[PDB]
């Protein structure tokens, strides 16, 4: 989940 | 004690949108993305 920079 | 009224995120921060319909906070200071802010 969450956008991995 | 209630919420302050100055700034949600410090510098190098960019509240943006990820996943599908949720606002995240693109941390440029350390390159990362958090749904909540480090300072409330």
């Amino acid at each position: 989940p969450l956008p991995p920079y | 004690f209630e919420i302050p009224d100055d700034v949600p995120l410090p510098a190098g921060w960019e509240m943006a949108k990820t996943s599908s319909g949720q606002r995240y906070f693109l941390n440029h200071i350390d390159q990362t993305t958090t749904w909540q802010d480090p300072r409330k």
